[PDB]
């Protein structure tokens, strides 16, 4: 009860578990909106480029670009979630026969 | 009735023919149904395009540089050109181009009425004597001996090319006796077995072209300069091409726009200071954000303040007052569409209850015009039965706790 | 172009006696980044305390 | 995107592809909630001794509920640093000052469990293990 | 002193001003304290030439 951060180390995997989700989402969200077209503020050509044309082509990178961040995003969750389920199914088992 | 292009999921019978249609921009519900691809979707918590604020209240944030001595005096030669930079300066572009007859206009990664409207941090424009004959030759990039050894403009910042023809009534301009160019600039090594040639960068002087003298004296004219033994040795060749003067005058114009610099407005009460709302401009910078006086962080050397991000806040930009701005606010939509008991429910995500505004009043982000107090839960809910508990029970589970059994009729 | 005024009158520019090992001294000085020593502050904008 | 008429006319070709994220993040959402649900299964349907401040003789007892929020647990919550959930009010506290709706544009789901439920399921433990001991 | 095109760690006072730096090209354990974009890192085996 006395030392958790300093004389558990599971304490400290609870804070770092913890550090992790919030650090993957928060910074991964910022970068990605964060001007991905080289020359943008966060919008490609709004009004500064040659009209339309130029807007739709910056505009449509960034906007793939975007995508395919997210995708990989998606796809991280989803190696979350099952790394989660299997964790959960073994922290079932120690609660029925250790606890 | 009116036609707008629309995505439309169509349902077709046996025949073919089309029987029932849903709309994806009217209504959540049709949005969810577009969704998965089918006419009726599982019940289910489903998120829904946040309600950004409407913007309101715009504040705008905005010497007197004549172009007279561009187009007074003698135009130097395109290897002599002299470049003029204009900055913080009001700027008429239709003065100018009313001045001279345009054969040809150009601009490059840049749009002619987009700089005209916004403001610039810095308009260096370029003076030369031209033949209207050869447009070609002249570029921002070319391999032409005009871009190569006498005039460029630089490709990566926006750069506008522009040919203009002196009017006969002007008389400020000074024609020149002929127009001169220099077709070839090399340089010999000391050794002499080598001659490597130059080519010359945007806006950047030329040793040869000094040799050679304003108007050079014939076609093809060589000027021969032994270099110094302490720039390496060896001699200097240039070979000068004269184009026969028109009888009216023409010069060609390099126009280069600089938004490099941080502070620099070269601009053509709402607008002004008060307004704690969403919409808002700066000197250089728009942004839309709710500035408060904070009087926390900031040297104020730099009116823009940078908040470690690709996109800066910019906020303290009044010395007077110390605002700090924040992130527009966007409220989150879920809606449990309980095709079972057919009944749509539909919750806000935090921003308290009070805060939420009905039909999105405060909201311009919505489905579609048209849209679709009592305590508090996650958000506020549009159901008549607030608290039935062990009533037909339903794991919708909408929020957290609340199993919200329509079997409408909410935590439970 | 500008004017600086009147140039020197003077008949002729005063002797320089040149004694650069008088001069050079043992004075080392190196640059310390931990100090922010000849550092300059970014031109565009103020940066946050991170 | 921040919302434009250009970029919608792109995202409606793109569509398709922002719906499949859409299904896969709320497959996750729901899975998670069946693993929380099926740990509380097997917590569930065991009979619980009603909490006593102290169980037995000589015994130092931190778990004992102050009353929801066990005192080791909020040792727990306390010692660490969670910023990025806010439900209700944290739409209204981040306009005071993590800023999910603010800026990009995700919301972060409710866990579905109050810390008194947890609370209450620890509680329920707690009277278990002694009986099936 | 001449000056030369680097990336410095720069470290920014509530008033704004830069008190301190770090050169990443100077040194290796620079180099790793500017991997971490950190001024102060917990000793470990770092990236080297």
């Amino acid at each position: 009860q006395t030392g958790f951060t300093t004389t558990n180390e599971a304490f400290q995997k609870v804070q770092d578990a913890v550090n992790n989700n919030a650090q993957a989402l928060s910074k991964l969200a910022s970068e990605l909106s964060n001007t991905f077209g080289a020359i943008s503020a966060s919008i490609g050509d709004i009004i500064q480029r040659l009209d339309v044309l130029e807007q739709d082509a910056q505009i449509d990178r960034l906007i793939n670009g975007r995508l395919t961040t997210l995708n990989a995003f998606v796809a991280q969750q989803l190696v979350r979630s099952e790394s989660a389920a299997l964790s959960a199914q073994l922290a079932k088992d120690k609660v029925n026969e250790c606890v | 009735y009116k036609l707008q292009p629309l995505t439309f999921l169509l349902d077709f019978s046996v025949d073919g023919y089309i029987r029932r249609a849903i709309d994806c921009g009217f209504n959540d519900l049709s949005q969810l149904h577009c969704s998965y691809e089918s006419f009726d979707v599982e019940s289910g918590v489903y998120s829904v395009s946040s309600f950004e604020a409407k913007p309101s209240g715009s504040v705008v944030e905005q010497v007197e540089c004549d172009f007279s001595p561009l187009l007074s005096g003698t135009p130097p030669q395109v290897y002599n050109f002299k470049r003029l930079v204009f900055t913080n300066c009001n700027y008429n572009l239709t003065k100018l181009l009313s001045l001279f007859s345009v054969n040809d206009f150009t601009c490059s990664q840049i749009s002619p009425a987009a700089i005209a409207s916004n403001c610039y941090s810095s308009l260096i424009l370029d003076y030369f004597s031209y033949p209207l004959s050869m447009k070609s030759d002249l570029s921002v990039s070319s391999a032409g001996p005009i871009s190569q050894f006498n005039y460029k403009q630089s490709f990566s910042n926006p750069t506008c090319l522009i040919l203009a023809t002196v009017p006969h009534n002007l008389t400020t301009i000074t024609k020149p006796l002929k127009y001169s160019y220099i077709n070839k600039c090399s340089r010999l090594l000391s050794d002499d077995r080598t001659e490597v040639p130059q080519l010359v960068n945007a806006n950047q002087y030329s040793p040869c072209v000094s040799i050679v003298p304003s108007t050079v004296w014939e076609d093809g004219d060589y000027y021969r300069k032994q270099l110094s033994p302490l720039e390496g040795g060896g001699w200097l060749v240039a070979s000068g091409s004269t184009v026969a003067m028109t009888e009216q005058l023409q010069m060609g114009f390099g126009i280069t726009v600089q938004y490099g610099t941080d502070t620099n407005s070269v601009c053509p009460k709402i607008a002004s200071q008060l307004g704690n709302c969403v919409e808002y401009s700066l000197y250089g910078v728009s942004g839309r954000g709710v500035f408060q006086n904070c009087t926390a962080v900031g040297v104020r050397q730099q009116r823009f303040v940078y908040d470690a991000y690709q996109n800066l806040v910019g906020y303290y930009s009044d010395d007077g007052n110390y605002y700090c701005l924040r992130a527009c606010v966007s409220v989150p939509v879920s809606v449990i569409y309980d095709k079972e008991t057919k009944t749509h429910a539909t919750l806000f995500g935090s921003v308290a209850c009070e805060h939420i505004s009905s039909t999105m009043s405060q909201y311009s982000r919505s489905t579609r015009s048209m849209l679709k107090p009592v305590g508090c839960v996650l958000g506020l809910v549009n159901s008549s039965l607030f608290v039935e508990d062990c009533k037909l029970p339903l794991g919708q589970s909408l929020c957290a706790l609340p199993d919200t059994p329509s079997t409408m009729r909410l935590a439970s | 172009y500008v004017d600086v005024g009147p140039d020197s009158v003077k008949s002729a520019c005063i002797e320089v006696d040149i004694q650069q090992t008088f001069f050079d001294k043992t004075w080392p000085r190196p640059i310390d980044v931990s100090k922010a020593d000849g550092i300059i502050y970014p031109q565009g904008r103020t940066y946050s305390n991170i | 995107c921040n919302g434009f008429q250009k970029c919608e006319q792109l995202l409606r070709e793109y569509g398709q592809f922002c719906s499949k994220i859409n299904q896969a993040l709320h497959g996750a959402n729901l899975r998670q909630d069946d693993s929380v649900r099926n740990l509380f299964a097997s917590v569930k349907s065991s009979q619980s001794s009603p909490i006593i401040p102290g169980f037995g003789g000589d015994f130092n007892l931190t778990l004992l509920e102050p009353v929801a929020r066990s005192a080791i647990e909020d040792l727990l919550f306390d010692k660490v640093t969670i910023a990025d959930p806010g439900y209700m009010q944290g739409y209204d506290d981040c306009m005071q000052q993590i800023c999910a709706q603010y800026v990009a544009g995700y919301k972060v789901l409710p866990p579905l469990m109050d810390v008194n439920m947890e609370a209450a399921y620890t509680s329920s433990l707690l009277g278990s293990i002694a009986g099936v001991g």
